[PDB]
RNA sequence: CCAGCCCUAGAACAGGGCACA
C-alpha cells in the first residue's frame, strides 16, 4: 500500500476551508479568553 | 589452434563436472549401474556382519510387493506371459512380520532386564523408538541395506525400507539362532542409544506429575520444590537453581532461566535418578556370555 | 578511433532479383482451395438419421457432373485410384497427423500434411503442450467432392478431395508453464468439419496430403477459455473526442 | 441451546460455505459474458467475463491497479454493486470512488461497512456469560456525524454503562480488526435459510423476515468478513484495511415499552479522505452527541 | 590451511566397532588395460594378489574389468555410499597392494581436518562444572548484603 | 548573504533581465496566455500586475503612457492596453493575472515551465485543480457541523 | 592532486549506492478524474494541457490569418465561437473567430 | 557477445498434474544498446526493483532521467508480450522480480586536450534486463525487532561450547 | 505530519512559517 501525502486543504472545500480557519480562530479565542484570568482558577501557593 | 589433445580431453571433464554441479540428476539405482552382480553382493552382505544367513531366505526377504506390482504392470504393458516365475516370488511381508514381532519382544525384554524400574509407556517409547522410522532407515542405509532392496522408487521411502530391514530380521531369525539374532540386534541397534537421553525420545509432558506418581507407588509423601541458588533476579537472563526435597532430603536439584523451568528440570533429574537412566550408569554391556 | 557498427537487420524484397532467379520456385501445393463445397444447413438433423444421411451424401456424390468428370480424370492420370478406399485411408491420415502434432514430429507431420496446413497448424502451438486422442466415431467420413486444378503453363494438376468428418476427439490444450488453458482431457466433444486433402497427380510419387480445413458458417461457437479477456479501447488522440457507437 | 459462541461461529461459517458452494454449482459451465465500460476515463472497453465468477474487482484488475487502489463501488448500469459480488449477465460497469461528484452511494456503503464492523466488534468484545444480540444498522444519512449501531444486552448489564477505558478498548479492538485485511463477501440466500444460519437472534430474525416481506422473491443479502456474518443493505466496500480512521464515540441507552438497547456511535474516515487532527476531534466531539433517525 | 577447507568431528558410522567390527569397503573395482604398458602393476597384481585378498576380506566385492583405457583407476566403494577414486598408473606390484589395503582400512569417511582427535559422549561423569559447584551455601540462603 | 532581496539574477546582467521580462510581458500583453521558465514566470507576476495597475490609470496619464511605450515593445499593444485589458479590469484589484505550473519541459533540460494567463480572455479555460465537491464524506461532515453551530446561535 | 591507490570496489559501492544517491520515490502521483492520465498534485494534467495547447494554437493560428498584418492587432474584445452558434446581444460589438470544429466539451460557452 | 535472456523465454515446462499449485508466470525481456550509461540505468533499475508494474511506470512516468521513458517503453512492451503471447490474464497483476543493466560494446573516439595531448572517449552502451513475474508484489522486509534482536542473541548465547575441553 | 508556496534559514541536504490580514 503506497499511500500518497495528505495535508489540511487537499480534501476541504471552498466553502469548508474558511469555516475551518473561524473553527480554529475562534477556538483559540476562547482559550485565550477562559486562559486570562490564572490567579482565581487555582493558583499555587506564592 | 594450440596443438594437443592432454588440454582438450581434460578441458572436457572440466565441462562435465560443471554440467554436474549446475544441474544434478536424479539419484540412479546402484543395480543399473553398471558394476553390479546381485549373488555376490548377497554374499557379501552375508560375509561381512560375521553371519550365515540363507541364500533363499535372503533373496525372499529383499523383493517388495512394490516391485511385484511393477515388474507385473511392465509385464502387461509388454504382452509377454510371466506368470511362470514372476508369481513364484515369496513376497517378504511375512518374514517381515516375524523380525518385527521378534525385535519389539526382544527390545522389551533387553530394556526390562536392564532397565527394571522403566514403566511400561516408557519402555514402549524406548521400542519405539529404536524401531522407528528414522533409526531403522538409518541402520539400513549404512548397512547398504538400500541398494541391495528389490524394489521401484529408488528413493526407497522409508515404509519400504524398513520392512525390507525387519524382513532381513526375520530371514536371520529363521536361518540362524535366535540368541545370535538378539546379539546382532544389540550390536546394531542398542549403539544407536549411546549418548541419548531418556526424555529425549520419551517426550513426556508433566515430568513433576509423573515424578508424584512414582513417588506415590514408591510410598513417598510428596517433594518439596525450593530454591537453593541464584545468579541474579532483575537481570536479563536469570538462572534459578530448584531442588527437590522429600522429607527434608535433597533428591535432584536442576538449573533453569525461570523457577518454572528450573523446577521442571528438577522433576526430570530426580525421574531419571528413579528410573536408573543418568549418565553415570552402567554402560552397556557388549561381549559374548 | 574510426570505428562504427555493423550487422544491421533490414528486410527488403526487390521485383529485380524477385525475377532474377535461375530456376523458378518449386511449390509441392496449389495456394488455396478454388471451389468451396457450401453445404446445406440442415445436416445437423440430416445426421441424426444414419441411412437418411448416407442416400444423400451418395446421391450428391453422384449427381455432380464436376466431381464425377474430376475423378475421371484422376483415374485416367493414375491409376488403382478407388472412391471406396479412400475414406478410410483419410481417417488414418487425420488421425496420424494429429498424433504428430502431439508428439511433436515435425518431419513425420511434414510428410503427412501440406505446406498450406503446417504453418496453420504449428505456429499458435509450436510452444503449448497438447494431449490429444480417439475415442470414437459418430458418423463415418463422407466423401463428398472432388476438384482438379490444372495449370496449363507447367502442366501440373492438383485433385482436391473434400471429405467430411463428424469426429469424436478430446482436446486439453496447456501453456509452457504446465497450466492447463483451453479445455479437459477427458471430454469425448463432438466435432463436424471438412477435410480437404490435395494430391498432385504429375508426381511420379503422390502422397495425399491434408491442405484445408472447411467449418460451416452455421457450426456451434468453440469452448470458452479458461481465463477472462479485455479488449482495449480506441486509443485517442488529444485533440481527438470519443465517438460512441450506438 | 447448548452451543458455545465458537460453535455458533464455526455453524454459521460450515452453512454459509454450503450455500456458496450450491450458489457455485448452479451454474455447472463457464459462460462468456460481454462486460462494457461506461465509465469516463476508458470509453469502449470490453471485458469477456466469466458467468458467476468474475467480480468489478477482476476488471479494475485488467484495467489497471489505480482502479484498485481507488474506485471502491461499482454502477452495474442501474444500480450500485460491491467489488466482491459475482457477475450474473451482460452489462455495462461504472467505478465509483470517494472523490467523485455524486460520492453519496460510495458515502453510504462506508457507513454500512463501518457501522457492520462495529458491531462485529461489540459481539465479539464481551464476556462468555453474557447475552448480546445484534438488532440492525440504523440507516442514518451522511450529514449524522456518527454511524450508530443497536445492541441488545442482558438484564444484568442494564445499570453500567461503557467508561472511557471500554471506549478505548473498543476503538484498539477495531484497529485490531482493520490491520487484518478481511475482504468483504456478499451473498443472495433466501429467508428460508437465513432463519436457520441465525436460529438464535429473534430481533435478527424478525429484521429478515421484514427486509424478505418488501422483496417479491424472498430474497436477503447477506454480508461476511473473516469469521463474522450480518445482514444488511446495500453493497458494502471491497476490502477493511480501507478505514484509516476508526473511533467509538460513545453509547446512549434508549429505553422502550418492551426493551433497552444500547445505541453505540462510532466515527470513520478513509485512508483516501484522512483529516487533520483537530478536525478528527471536532468531528469526534459532533459525534459524541445522540443520533435519531428510523424513518 | 584450516580457514580454506572443510573439517568435521571424528565420528564413526553405525557406531562401528562397539558391538562388532564391520569392515567398511563395501566393493573395489579396478578398471584397467591389457596391453598398455601403464597397467603392467594392476596386471601383475590382478595375476597374484587379487586372490589371496579376496580370501583375506570376504565382505568387499571384487570386481575387475580389463577394457581399453590408458589410466589403470582403482574407485572404492564404502558403506554409507562413498566413491573413492584414485589412479594406480605405472605403480609397482608392492605399492598396489599398499593402496589396496589402506582403501580396505579406512572407513569411507571424507579425508579433511578433524577438529578434536577425541570424540566421547556424555563426558559429564560424577559431575561438569558450574560457577556453583565449588561455593559453599548461607543460613537460608542469603545474599551478601540481605537482611532477614 | 543574500538575506533581504527580492530580485533574483536572470540574462546576463540587470539590463539584461529587465530587456528578458520586457519581451515577457510583450509576448503576455499580446497573446493574453503564455508559458516560459516558471522563475522568470513568476518574476514577471509583479511586472503584469504593475502594468495592468498603470493602464487603468488612464489614456491621458503621460507616465502611464511613456511606461507603456519602454514595455510593450510592439506599439500595436499600447492601445489594445489602454482599451481592452484595462477597461475590464476595474472592480478587480489585484486578481489579474493566473499562474500555473505545467509537466517539464519534453526536451532534455526538464526545466521546471509554468504558464501565465489574464483572467477573462477568449481562449479555452485551463485544467485547473478545484476542490472537491461538497458531496464528499470530510466535507458532508464539515457541513454538518457548521449546521449545528448556526442551530447553537 | 593524484590518487595515491586504487579504490577498492567494496567502497566504490558503499559510495555510489548511498540513499542519499539513490533517487527517491516520489509519492505525490495521482490519476486525473476527466481523462483518466497520470498528474502530480501540483501540476496540471499532461494530456488536458495538451489538450489546451492544441485548441489556443488552432484559436490564434485562426485569428493570425484573420489579420493579414503582423502589427494589426484588436483595438477591442474578442470572441471565440464554433459551428451552431450565433454571436448573442452581450457578444455583439467584439471580434468574432468563427470555427468549423463544434465546441469541445471542456470548452465553457460563458 | 552473448543472447540468453532472450532464449529464456522459449523454455516448456511439463504440465501440471491435478491437485497441484499453480506455478506464477515469468517473463523475460530485455533491450539492448541504449545510448544510456550503465550506472545511471542501475539507478532506475534499483528505483523500480522490486515493486509493482503500475506503480513503476507511475515513478518512471515522472523520472527526470533519459532512461526513464526507455524502461518504461521496454516494461509496456513487456506486458503487452505477457497478455498476448504468453497466457497472463489481469495485465496488472504482474511485478518486477528482476531488474538489471550491464554494459555492451563502446565505441572509441579521440577526445583532445590542448599540448598535443588526447584520450580515448568511450562511447557508453547498457542492456537493459526485466523480469516480470504474476501475481502480487513481495511484502518489503521489516527492519529486524528488538524482540527477534533478542531471541537472537539468546540463541547465540545457548549455541557456545566449551572449546578444547575434552 | 510534512505534498506544495514563502523566509531576515539555507550549496544539496537540513530548520522556521503558511488562521485572524
Ligand atoms: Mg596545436
Ligand atoms: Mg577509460
Ligand atoms: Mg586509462
Ligand atoms: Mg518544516
Ligand atoms: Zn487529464
Amino acid at each position: 500500500h503506497g499511500k500518497s501525502v495528505t495535508w489540511w486543504d487537499e480534501h476541504l472545500s471552498e466553502e469548508n476551508v474558511p469555516f475551518v480557519k473561524q473553527l480554529v480562530s475562534d477556538e483559540n479565542k476562547a482559550q485565550l479568553a477562559s486562559k486570562l484570568c490564572p490567579l482565581k482558577d487555582e493558583p499555587w501557593p506564592i | 589452434a594450440k596443438k594437443g589433445f592432454r588440454a582438450a580431453y581434460r578441458f572436457q571433464k572440466e565441462l562435465e563436472r560443471w554440467r554436474l554441479l549446475r544441474c544434478p540428476p536424479p539419484p540412479v539405482r546402484r543395480s543399473e549401474k553398471p558394476n553390479w552382480d546381485y549373488h555376490a553382493e548377497i554374499q557379501a552382505f552375508g560375509h561381512r556382519l560375521q553371519e550365515t544367513f540363507s541364500l533363499d531366505l535372503l533373496k525372499t526377504a529383499f523383493v517388495n510387493s512394490c516391485y511385484i506390482k511393477s515388474e507385473e504392470a511392465k509385464r502387461q504393458k509388454l504382452g509377454i506371459d510371466k506368470e511362470a516365475a514372476l508369481l513364484n516370488l515369496k513376497d517378504n511381508q511375512e518374514l517381515s512380520e516375524q523380525g518385527i514381532s521378534f525385535s519389539q519382544t526382544c527390545l522389551t525384554q533387553f530394556f526390562e532386564d536392564a532397565f527394571p524400574d522403566l514403566p511400561t509407556e516408557g519402555v514402549t517409547s524406548l521400542v519405539d523408538f529404536l524401531t522407528s522410522e528414522e533409526v531403522v532407515c538409518h541402520v539400513a542405509r549404512n548397512l547398504a541395506v538400500e541398494q541391495l532392496a528389490l524394489s521401484a522408487e529408488f528413493p526407497v521411502p522409508p515404509p519400504v525400507l524398513r520392512q525390507t530391514f525387519f524382513a532381513v530380521i526375520g530371514a536371520l531369525l529363521q536361518s540362524s539362532g535366535p540368541e545370535r539374532t538378539a546379539l546382532f540386534i544389540r550390536d546394531f541397534l542398542i549403539t544407536q542409544m549411546t549418548g541419548k537421553e531418556l526424555f529425549e525420545m520419551w517426550t513426556i509432558t508433566n515430568p513433576m506429575g509423573l515424578l508424584v506418581e512414582e513417588l506415590k507407588k514408591r510410598k513417598i509423601s510428596a517433594p518439596e520444590s525450593r530454591l537453593t541458588r541464584q545468579s541474579g533476579s532483575t537481570t536479563a537472563l536469570p538462572v534459578y537453581f530448584v531442588g527437590l526435597y522429600c522429607d527434608r532430603k535433597l533428591i535432584a536439584e536442576g538449573p533453569g532461566e525461570t523457577v518454572l523451568v528450573a523446577e521442571e528440570e528438577a522433576a526430570r533429574v530426580a525421574l531419571r535418578k528413579l528410573f536408573g537412566f543418568t549418565e553415570n550408569r552402567r554402560p552397556w554391556d557388549y561381549s559374548k556370555p | 578511433s574510426e570505428k562504427e557498427f555493423v550487422e544491421h537487420a533490414r528486410k527488403a524484397g526487390l521485383v529485380i532479383p524477385h525475377e532474377r532467379l535461375e530456376r523458378p520456385i518449386h511449390l509441392a501445393c496449389t495456394a488455396g482451395i478454388f471451389d468451396a463445397y457450401v453445404p446445406p444447413e440442415g445436416d445437423a438433423r440430416i445426421s441424426s438419421l444414419s441411412k437418411e444421411g448416407l442416400a444423400q451424401r451418395a446421391e450428391r456424390l453422384k449427381k455432380n457432373v464436376a466431381s464425377q468428370l474430376s475423378i475421371r480424370k484422376i483415374r485416367e492420370s493414375d491409376p488403382n485410384f478407388k472412391i471406396k478406399d479412400f475414406p478410410e485411408k483419410a481417417k488414418d491420415i487425420f488421425i496420424e497427423a494429429h498424433l504428430c502434432l502431439n508428439n511433436s514430429d515435425h518431419d513425420r507431420l511434414h510428410t503427412l500434411v501440406t505446406e498450406n496446413c503446417f504453418p496453420d497448424m504449428v505456429w499458435d502451438i509450436r510452444y503449448k503442450t497438447v494431449r490429444w486422442s480417439f475415442v470414437e466415431s459418430l458418423e463415418p467420413p463422407q466423401v463428398v467432392q472432388v476438384r482438379c486444378s490444372s495449370l496449363m503453363n507447367q502442366g501440373n494438376i492438383y485433385g482436391q478431395v473434400t471429405v467430411r468428418m463428424h469426429t469424436r476427439q478430446t482436446l486439453a490444450i496447456y501453456d509452457r508453464f504446465g497450466r492447463l488453458m483451453y479445455g479437459q482431457e477427458d471430454v469425448p466433444r463432438d466435432v463436424l468439419e471438412y477435410v480437404v486433402f490435395e494430391k498432385h497427380l504429375v508426381d511420379p510419387y503422390g502422397s495425399w496430403r491434408m491442405h484445408g480445413k472447411i467449418i460451416p458458417p452455421w457450426a456451434p461457437p468453440k469452448q470458452p477459455i479458461l481465463k477472462t479477456v479485455m479488449i482495449p479501447g480506441p486509443q485517442l488522440k488529444p485533440w481527438e473526442e470519443f465517438e460512441e457507437p450506438q | 441451546s447448548q452451543l458455545s459462541p465458537t460453535e455458533l461461529i464455526e455453524m454459521q461459517n460450515d452453512l454459509f460455505n454450503k450455500e456458496k458452494n450450491r450458489q457455485l454449482s448452479l451454474t455447472p459451465r463457464t459462460e462468456k459474458i460481454e462486460v462494457k465500460h461506461v465509465g469516463k476515463t476508458d470509453p469502449g472497453t470490453v471485458f469477456v467475463m466469466n458467468k458467476n465468477i468474475s467480480t468489478p474487482y477482476s476488471c479494475a484488475m485488467h484495467l489497471s491497479e489505480w482502479y484498485c487502489r481507488k474506485s471502491i463501488l461499482a454502477l452495474v448500469d442501474g444500480q450500485p454493486w460491491d467489488m466482491y459480488k459475482p457477475l450474473t449477465k451482460s452489462c455495462e460497469i461504472k467505478f465509483l470512488t470517494f472523490k467523485d461528484d455524486d460520492p453519496g452511494e460510495v458515502n453510504k456503503a462506508y457507513w454500512r461497512s463501518c457501522a457492520m464492523m462495529m458491531g462485529c466488534v461489540i459481539e465479539r468484545a464481551f464476556k462468555d456469560e453474557y447475552v448480546v444480540s445484534l438488532v440492525r444498522a440504523p440507516e442514518v444519512p451522511v450529514i449524522a456525524g456518527a454511524f450508530c449501531y443497536d445492541v441488545v444486552l442482558d438484564k444484568r448489564l442494564d445499570e453500567w454503562m461503557p467508561t472511557k477505558e471500554n471506549l478505548h478498548s473498543f476503538t484498539k479492538d477495531a484497529r485490531a480488526l482493520i490491520y487484518k485485511d478481511l475482504p468483504f463477501e456478499t451473498l443472495e440466500v433466501e429467508a428460508k435459510v437465513a432463519l436457520e444460519i441465525f436460529q438464535h437472534n429473534k430481533y435478527k430474525l424478525d429484521f429478515i423476515e421484514e427486509k424478505a416481506s418488501q422483496n417479491p422473491e424472498r430474497i436477503v443479502k447477506l454480508h461476511r468478513f473473516g469469521d463474522f456474518i450480518d445482514v444488511s443493505e446495500g453493497p458494502l466496500i471491497p476490502r477493511t484495511s480501507i478505514c484509516f480512521q476508526y473511533e467509538v464515540s460513545a453509547v446512549h441507552n434508549l429505553q422502550t415499552q418492551s426493551s433497552l438497547v444500547r445505541r453505540f456511535q462510532g466515527l470513520s474516515l478513509p485512508v483516501h479522505l484522512r483529516a487533520h487532527f483537530t478536525i478528527w476531534n471536532k468531528l469526534l466531539e459532533r459525534s459524541r452527541k445522540m443520533v435519531t433517525e428510523d424513518k | 590451511t584450516a580457514r580454506g577447507t572443510a573439517s568435521r568431528f571424528l565420528t564413526s558410522v553405525l557406531h562401528n566397532g562397539l558391538g562388532r567390527y564391520v569392515q567398511q569397503l563395501q566393493r573395489l573395482s579396478f578398471s584397467l588395460s591389457r596391453d598398455a604398458p601403464s597397467s603392467r602393476g594392476a596386471r601383475e597384481f590382478v595375476e597374484r594378489e587379487v586372490t589371496d585378498f579376496a580370501r583375506r576380506n570376504p565382505g568387499v566385492v571384487i570386481y575387475v574389468n580389463p577394457r581399453p583405457c590408458c589410466v589403470p583407476r582403482v574407485v572404492a566403494e564404502y558403506l554409507n555410499g562413498a566413491v573413492r577414486e584414485e589412479s594406480i598408473h605405472c605403480k609397482s606390484v608392492e605399492e598396489i597392494a599398499a593402496l589396496v589395503q589402506k582403501l580396505a582400512d579406512q572407513s569411507g569417511l571424507d579425508v579433511i581436518r578433524i577438529r578434536k582427535p577425541f570424540h566421547t559422549d556424555s563426558p559429564s561423569i560424577q559431575g561438569q562444572w558450574h560457577p556453583f559447584t565449588n561455593k559453599p551455601t548461607t543460613l537460608g540462603g542469603l545474599r551478601p548484603r540481605e537482611v532477614q | 548573504i543574500s538575506h533581504g532581496r527580492v530580485f533574483r539574477r536572470l540574462g546576463l546582467g540587470p539590463e539584461s533581465r529587465i530587456h528578458l521580462l520586457q519581451n515577457l510581458l510583450t509576448g503576455l500583453v499580446r497573446h493574453e496566455r503564455i508559458e516560459a521558465s516558471w522563475a522568470r514566470v513568476d518574476e514577471l507576476r509583479g511586472y503584469a500586475e504593475k502594468l495592468i495597475d498603470y493602464g487603468k490609470l488612464g489614456d491621458t496619464n503621460e507616465r502611464a503612457m511613456r511606461m507603456a511605450d519602454f514595455w510593450l515593445t510592439e506599439k500595436d499593444l499600447i492601445p489594445k492596453l489602454f482599451q481592452v485589458l484595462a477597461p475590464r479590469f476595474q472592480g478587480q484589484n489585484g486578481g489579474y493575472t493566473r499562474m500555473l505550473q505545467i509537466p517539464n519541459r519534453n526536451e532534455q533540460d526538464r526545466a521546471k515551465m509554468a504558464v501565465i494567463e489574464y483572467k477573462g480572455n477568449c481562449l479555452p479555460p485551463l485544467p485547473l485543480p478545484r476542490r472537491d465537491s461538497n458531496l464528499t464524506l470530510l466535507n458532508q461532515l464539515l457541513q454538518g457541523l457548521r449546521q449545528d453551530q448556526e442551530a447553537s446561535s | 592532486a593524484a590518487p595515491k591507490n586504487r579504490r577498492s570496489i567494496e567502497v566504490n559501492r558503499c559510495r555510489r549506492r548511498n540513499p542519499q544517491k539513490l533517487i527517491k520515490v516520489k509519492n505525490n502521483i495521482d490519476v486525473c478524474p476527466e481523462c483518466g492520465h497520470l498528474k502530480q498534485k501540483h501540476i496540471l494534467c499532461g494530456y488536458c494541457y495538451e489538450k489546451v495547447r492544441k485548441e489556443t494554437a488552432e484559436i490564434r493560428r485562426q485569428m493570425g490569418k484573420q489579420e493579414g498584418g503582423p502589427f494589426r492587432a484588436p483595438t477591442t474584445e474578442t470572441v471565440v465561437l464554433y459551428s451552431g452558434e450565433t454571436p448573442s446581444e452581450q457578444d455583439q460589438g467584439k471580434r468574432i473567430i468563427e470555427r468549423e470544429r463544434k465546441r469541445p466539451s471542456w470548452f465553457t460557452q460563458n | 557477445i552473448s543472447r540468453k535472456w532472450e532464449k529464456k523465454n522459449k523454455i516448456v515446462y511439463p504440465p501440471q498434474l491435478p491437485g497441484e499449485p499453480r506455478r506464477p508466470a515469468e517473463i523475460y525481456h530485455c533491450r539492448r544498446q541504449i545510448k544510456y550509461s550503465k550506472d545511471k540505468m542501475w539507478y532506475l533499475a534499483k528505483l523500480i526493483r522490486g515493486m509493482s508494474i503500475d506503480q513503476a511506470l507511475a515513478q518512471l512516468e515522472f523520472s527526470d532521467k533519459k532512461g526513464a521513458q526507455i524502461i518504461k517503453e521496454v516494461l509496456l512492451e513487456a506486458q503487452d508480450m505477457a497478455v498476448r503471447d504468453h497466457n497472463v490474464e489481469f495485465r496488472s497483476n504482474l511485478y518486477v522480480a528482476e531488474s538489471t543493466s550491464g554494459r555492451g560494446q563502446y565505441l572509441k573516439r579521440i577526445r583532445y586536450h590542448g599540448r598535443g595531448r588526447f584520450g580515448i572517449m568511450e562511447k557508453v552502451f547498457c542492456h537493459y534486463f526485466v523480469k516480470l513475474v504474476e501475481g502480487p508484489p513481495p511484502p518489503r522486509e521489516a527492519p529486524k525487532t528488538a524482540v527477534a534482536h533478542a531471541r537472537e542473541y539468546i540463541q547465540e548465547l545457548r549455541n557456545r561450547t566449551i572449546t578444547h575441553a575434552l
